[PDB]
């Protein structure tokens, strides 16, 4: 069909369309484009005027101005030809590297597989780091919040999560910065191209680089999670693969939501959230899945606006979550990087069975000490601070080891650090815990454990330290 | 829903929901400039306390209205769908309102019957015309140097800017 | 100290112009913006000007 | 003429309903009968939202409003160096007018990913804690954060005054072009400023892009991007501008009474949505381009005045999650004199690194370190009186630390000299002495090396890094100057 | 100075006509004058009330420190 | 031309002007209406009605009356013989002294004047109250807002200033009751006759009233301010002089704004708020200055509202400050008439700069020493000083003593206080503080140093006490 721009209210573009109109959700091409300006359709308005959703930037254009549909949503590019390649929303060659000699387009409203599709059974992902699998022992395939608000290294630990593991395995990637600061895009870009894990001279990486930075229409950025998710889907069944989903900032994809739910007519419900936000998750997640037929370990950078999770939107976002990490700024305020909420970084899905007693146990226990160690803090800050009673000194003492030991060095924020990150694979974890659970290293003290990956390395640091 | 005669601007609310109902309506065998008539002798007809009686009070039940705007409008003839359209309007409270729906029809010192442009004058061009570029060039002989306070005194107009020359 | 005063002599004669060029242009204005209206051909050069629009736009 | 002009359908609150103008392009700056100048936001069904840049006590309805037929562009060049300037790109200076006879469009959106190159470069502000500890690189974004008149502007003047020994440098590494933002702030504060820059002249490289607390409310608005533009000529002329935004939290409220007056709805904060947008897009636009378009940068320091560090206040939220980091400035430390006033611990640049000098890195690395301990000597086995020396050196140490980068109101610095002194507690030096003694001593110090270890200073500078002889040659001058400070 | 020349030739005819008298340039205006006497005081008080017809000079001084 | 009222809610006259249209701002004279009401036109709302805010009140007005457009702003009478004067909004003088043989009317809009005309040398004016000096210097012609609470001896405060310093001023002063007690306005008025400041065989008081109180109806409250700004430029400008400028109180205009933000159909902002609080705040503020021409030295009374400060208009109002001078009232709690708070009252001006270093760092002693205890009282709050540092106990009593030492008796308010008024000048209070800071007072009484004058009176006071 064919549409007037018959308002535009900001980018909110009302567009009568003329011959009819298309049906709900479809991307719509402004005839008069330089750059093809896909609306995206919201609601009949009536009238066969729609209320479309720009996807583009306004500017220029005249009232009136007439748009040609294109017949279906969003379709977008995809094959294999995605690797190694920064797509935007649109799926566009803002990798700035010519086209994408994709081979299949989609529509990118990807929905919700089936019940039956979901493999019922993960097996744990071993992240090899040591607090991660312990506390949230993540599974293959697994949804992953990252929470932790700002700036924490949050996205270097991420980012090293993506060295760690992506590196690592036959599973793919999908990385998707949305909203991020371009700029951040191109640090990290570097960083792939860098790594080599983007190796351009055989296009293909392994990995889908979808951008959709703070400086697009926010729908548009919306959209750019569902382009994504589109693709890997593809992938993931289809290729197979286990793909890698990282998500930065879902958050903000909910936020992008918001800004325009407004605008949209709803009332974007409270905190300023969107009043649909359980849908537009809820559509989200639900198409988001780790089916049978591959995986798509989705990683989700998860800023938690204000700490406050509280806040309804984390607070949802919880619930679609199986694996939480929650990161801690206070913890990060207490230095640490490991910085994390630790008793508050869970996955439900940890298991005497399945993480088998052991791991489980000692987590239980740890969890447990560092909550009652919370509970002596409440001595200590008033009361003394190498002082009180002796016991609970001892694990307090104990506590702190701990927590030192759940420190481990940056790997590569040793650029920043000079620490050279570690890594512990489960078993030497767990034991080191319950090394340390044995109260063994007690003739030796604290600093020695931290920030280190294996427990011996704290040995080794003792004695550097007695000098 | 029905694609429609939908002859732009056409102001589409506003009254305007109806005319370009009309636009739609009248065309659709395009009854229209008789019709514009109709509308035309009506607003008198109406706008009086007489058919308006029930503007007047419209506690006098919708239904009364009409029948009484007319049974119809009915006491006349006005009637084509004019009059089923007038007791929509009626009861759709657009009767209050109808100067104005007639002018957004009608009315056409450009809508469809005529044009307007100007920079300088009253510059009602008047003419459904393809062209005016001339016919302005004919109007400026009825007359060329006159007065031009009969609209555009260009004089303080242009005199404006530099007097921003200068400051 | 030598400047500022040589610098204000100037500046005042300065300021002095502009005040004296609003003075003098608003009575030389507000003399001559009557006399003006007598050219029926400025409205002569409307219409000529405006058919260099009428026509000389499209 | 005709259909692109409008009569004033409606007007209150120079919002400007406008009949007519009906095939006009988006965001097309409108003409005024007036000569004001609007700008169309939204061209509804029936009208045209136009925001009015003037004001209507001048103007009244059925006016014509002529389309300029342009999307907005601000003048552009570079001879705004030396300029204070209205959004618009007038004077405001009243200096005659610029030489900027370019014009640009604001609306242009900010580059790729790929025309950019990150940073590695330092800048510096000659604010020792400031270089030092949140250490900022150059096309850089970074949140000034804090409240009013704590010099509240100060930390953005010296440090632009300490750009004037690199603009007498001649570089353009170094060279900066700064970029003063004025949103809201009242002409007399304005003008002190300017004076202050002026009296520094620092001002010849400089634009300021003024916007008062005045102006009618878009003009306040429009003044960043239109800074940003301006900003973005450098850049990609490879020249290093620095666009302070001094704070968009003013804009911010305009702007949601802007968005009010457009009857849309207040957003979260009662603050619209898509201020998210505007101010992310805005400051998008900051970048360090790589190495083909100049590898120019537009480095950033927005501003934001928190209200009781309110920071949860949603923009400030909002603009957290942009920033690079932030510079948080504290009360206290001020209310105690220390300005430094800053909590570090609460400020940030997450980059660190990219943005310094060995030289810097040296000291500073450590110092952090030590700071990081000395703070929280503080909270562990202390919320304020206790007693042992070994920690008790760590406080002594810290407390100099803290006089040391405490670093008065007014301080355009060169990072060397920093070093230098700072070197000296570090290196533990001076330890001893009392704090009331160290500024007084960095003064003396000062000219002490800077006279004679004018050499060295040389040295330094050049090596970008303090060699181990420099080192050397500190130690035995430190020493020195200590005991020449006797002896 | 100069623009559009069916109002400019009488406008800019006028103005010449000032500078051609000198009774004033074409007049002045007490309005000016009581203006202009005005902010001479205050630039004075703007960069000071010494005469800068003339520069400074200064003098002169030692003590013994031991 | 004449309009019709075409709905009256409340002050909001919707008048549908047809014959003319003049622009916004222009005042209109309602036809049938023996008040001199003026409706000045807000909105050209359009189908040539305009939302036209009375700044009066109404009442018995039949619909479709007729008002004639007055054509232009408040025009309002100007000239020397405003001093003494009250006039009312509208100029007529409500001091009632017959009426005013003007010179010439203005429109009460009056603009910014220029950034390039500014001259803008903050020089201290001094108070002679060692807490505001020291702590809150005022500058002269600078813009001081009082913020405080409610009749905590705010207005007490303003007026104690108004003697000590409009008296050895020289150059006039202007007194606008915003929105103010009338009553106040009475008690005010029986000073300033009994001063003889406003000498009343003297239109060529130091002093001119204008007075548009609390009682008014909200546009006259809303627009008075405006009007204020007029005269005072009007002095300045036009008279050379250094207005000292009191308001009380510019909350009121901030009030009547939001107020009517309402009513003028618009989106309030938070709270109600009017979002043009911050237009109105540029536009009033902008008139306020201290020109080449000279000063304006504004004395602008802020009620906090709600003691907020949050409060975006504060918030907002912060900005124009210049000298910022807040009460507060828990400092008042303890009694205190000083009742102030001086990190937070703060002063732009006050600098080691402007004010000098000696004030600023006998304050940085001072500020931080209290900003420590400040920091410290709550510890306290639970733990007393008792476990905890005597070095900081000792200080603590020091910044008390400060603190005490800055309380201060009131001269204009010995009925109130009893305490007799008593005013400081520089040196001594620079050796006050400098001294109490040796601790060489210290081995005396904290209420020694309660409301004294200088130092010596604690002194007398101390033995007075032992």
């Amino acid at each position: 069909t064919t549409g007037r721009i018959v308002a535009v209210i900001g980018a909110v573009v009302d567009v009568q369309f003329d011959e009819g109109l298309p049906p709900i959700l479809n991307a719509l091409e402004v005839q008069g484009r330089e750059t093809r300006l896909v609306l995206e359709v919201a609601q009949h308005l009536g009238e066969s005027t729609v209320r479309t959703i720009a996807m583009d930037g306004t500017e220029g254009l005249v009232r009136g101005q007439k748009v040609l549909d294109s017949g279906a949503p969003i379709r977008i590019p995809v094959g294999p030809e995605t690797l190694g390649r920064i797509m935007n929303v649109i799926g566009e060659p803002i990798d700035e590297r010519g086209p994408i000699k994709t081979k299949q387009f989609a529509a990118i409203h990807a929905e919700a597989p089936e019940f039956v599709e979901m493999s019922v059974e993960q097996e744990i992902l071993v992240t090899g780091i040591k607090v991660v699998d312990l506390l949230a022992p993540y599974a293959k395939g697994g949804k992953i919040g990252l929470f932790g608000g700002a700036g924490v290294g949050k996205t270097v630990l991420i980012m090293e999560l993506i060295n760690n593991v992506a590196k690592a395995h036959g599973g793919y990637s999908v990385f998707a910065g949305v909203g991020e600061r371009t700029r951040e895009g191109n640090d990290l870009y570097h960083e792939m191209i860098e790594s080599g894990v983007i190796n351009l001279k055989d296009a293909t990486s392994k990995v889908a680089l979808v951008y959709g930075q703070m400086n697009e229409p926010p729908g548009a950025r919306a959209r750019v999670a569902l382009t994504g998710l589109t693709v890997a889907e593809y992938f993931r069944d289809q290729e197979g693969q286990d793909v890698l989903l990282f998500i930065d900032n879902i958050f903000r994809f909910t936020q992008a939501g918001s800004e325009v739910s407004a605008l949209l007519g709803r009332i974007p419900s409270a905190v300023g959230y969107q009043p649909t936000l359980a849908t537009d998750m809820g559509t989200m997640q639900e198409r988001i899945t780790t089916t049978k037929k591959g995986s798509i370990t989705s990683v989700q950078a998860i800023y938690v606006p204000a700490d406050d999770l509280t806040d309804p939107a984390p607070a949802t976002t919880f619930a679609h979550l199986d694996a939480t990490t929650v990161l801690s700024r206070a913890i990060a305020e207490l230095g640490i990087y490991p910085a994390v909420d630790p008793l508050d970084s869970t996955s439900r899905i940890m298991d005497p069975n399945i993480v088998g007693s052991e791991h489980y146990d000692v987590a239980r226990g740890v969890q447990k000490i560092l909550q009652d160690y919370k509970s002596l803090q409440d001595i200590i800050a008033i009361l003394g601070m190498d002082e009180l009673s002796e016991e609970d000194k001892l694990t307090v003492s104990r506590a702190r080891k701990i927590q030192r030991f759940l420190s481990q060095p940056f790997q590569v924020a040793e650029v920043f650090t000079g620490h050279l990150g570690k890594l512990v694979p489960l078993k030497e974890t767990i034991k080191g815990f319950q090394q340390i659970l044995a109260g063994e290293y007690d003739h030796l003290p604290e600093q020695a454990f931290y920030m280190v990956g294996p427990i011996e390395e704290a040995v080794a640091k003792a004695d550097k330290l007695a000098e | 829903f029905a694609k429609l005669v939908r002859p732009p601007v056409q102001i589409y609310g506003i009254e305007g929901r109806y005319a370009t109902a009309l636009y739609s309506a009248a065309s659709k065998q395009n009854k229209l400039e008789q019709v514009e008539k109709e509308l035309l002798r009506v607003g008198q007809i109406l706008k009086e306390p007489k058919m308006a009686a029930s503007l007047l009070n419209p506690y006098v039940k919708r239904s009364v209205k009409v029948k009484s705007l007319s049974d119809m409008t009915a006491k006349e003839k006005f009637s084509p769908l004019t009059s089923n359209l007038i007791n929509l309007l009626a009861e759709n409270g657009r009767l209050t309102n109808t100067p104005a729906v007639i002018s957004a029809f009608s009315t056409m010192m450009s809508v469809h019957r005529g044009e307007v442009p100007c920079t300088v004058t009253t510059a009602s061009a008047l003419d459904e015309t393809t062209l005016t570029e001339l016919k302005t060039v004919l109007k400026s002989f009825l007359s060329k140097g006159q007065v031009l306070k009969l609209e555009v005194k260009i004089d303080p107009s242009i005199m404006g800017g530099m007097i921003v020359r200068i400051g | 100290e030598v400047k500022n005063r040589l610098d204000y002599h100037i500046s005042v004669q300065n300021m002095m112009r502009q005040k004296e060029q609003e003075h003098m242009i608003n009575w030389v204005e507000k003399r001559v913006v009557q006399s003006i209206s007598a050219q029926q051909e400025k409205e002569t050069i409307a219409k000529c000007i405006a058919d260099l629009k009428l026509l000389s736009k499209k | 003429d005709l259909e692109e002009t409008g009569r004033v359908l409606s007007i209150g609150d120079g919002i400007a309903r406008v009949h007519g103008l009906r095939n006009v392009q988006a965001e097309e700056m409108v003409e005024f009968s007036s000569g004001l100048k609007g700008m169309s936001l939204n061209l509804e069904p029936d009208n045209v939202g136009v925001v009015v840049f003037g004001n209507d006590k001048l103007i009244k309805e059925g006016d014509i409003v002529k389309r300029t037929g342009a999307i907005v562009d601000v003048p552009v060049g570079e001879e705004l160096l030396g300029r204070v300037v209205d959004a618009l790109g007038n004077a405001i200076d009243g200096k005659g007018p610029i030489g900027s006879k370019a014009r640009r469009r604001v609306g242009l959106k900010a580059p790729g990913i790929i025309p950019r190159i990150s940073v590695r470069e330092p800048m510096q502000t000659g604010i020792k804690a400031v270089d030092s500890l949140v250490p900022i690189g150059r096309g850089q974004r970074e949140l000034i954060i804090g409240d009013r008149q704590t010099g509240k502007t100060s930390i953005a003047i010296d440090t632009i005054i300490n750009q004037k020994r690199f603009n007498d440098g001649t570089d353009e590494k170094k060279k900066l072009y700064c970029i003063y933002v004025a949103i809201g702030q009242k002409r007399s504060t304005v003008a002190q400023l300017v004076k202050r820059l002026t009296d520094a002249d620092a001002m010849k490289y400089t634009i300021v892009v003024s916007a008062t607390a005045s102006d009618a409310a878009p003009l306040q608005y429009l003044a960043p991007y239109s800074g940003c533009s301006m900003g973005e000529y450098f850049r990609d002329n490879g020249k290093h501008a620095l666009i302070i935004y001094d704070d968009l939290s003013k804009q911010a409220v305009a702007y949601r009474q802007m968005s009010l007056l457009l009857r849309r709805p207040p957003g979260r904060e009662a603050y619209p949505g898509d201020v998210f947008y505007l101010h992310s897009r805005l400051l998008e636009r900051a970048a360090k381009m790589n190495d083909a378009f100049g590898g120019g940068s537009l480095t950033a320091l927005p501003v934001i005045e928190t209200q009781a560090g309110d920071v949860s206040a949603y923009i400030p939220t909002n603009v957290i999650s942009i920033t690079d980091g932030q510079i948080f400035l504290e009360t206290e430390l001020f209310y105690k004199g220390i300005r430094p006033a800053i909590n570090v611990g609460l400020s940030v640049s997450r980059v660190g690194s990219a943005a310094q000098t060995r030289a810097m890195k040296q000291v500073a690395g450590t110092m952090k370190l030590e700071l990081a301990q000395y703070r929280e000597v503080a909270a562990f086995a202390q919320f304020g009186s206790d007693l042992d020396a070994a920690t008790q050196q760590l406080l002594s140490r810290g407390v100099r630390l803290t006089e040391l980068l405490k670093q008065g109101q007014y301080s355009p610095m060169a990072i060397e000299e920093q070093v230098a002194v700072i070197y000296a507690g570090v290196r533990g030096y001076l330890d001893k002495l009392e704090p009331s003694k160290i500024t007084k001593f960095e003064n003396a110090f000062l000219s002490h090396v800077i006279s004679q270890h004018q050499a060295l200073l040389g040295k330094i500078r050049t090596d970008g890094k303090i060699s181990e002889e420099s080192d050397a040659k500190l130690k035995e001058i430190v020493t020195n100057f200590l005991a020449g400070f006797e002896a | 100075l100069d623009p559009v020349q069916k109002l400019f030739v009488d406008k800019i005819r006028e103005y010449r006509t000032k500078r051609q008298t000198s009774g004033g340039p074409v007049d002045a205006g007490p309005e000016y004058q009581q203006d202009l006497d005005r902010e001479l005081f205050k630039l004075k008080q703007m960069y000071g009330k010494a005469d800068m017809n003339t520069f400074p000079n200064f003098t002169f001084e030692d003590p013994k420190f031991e």
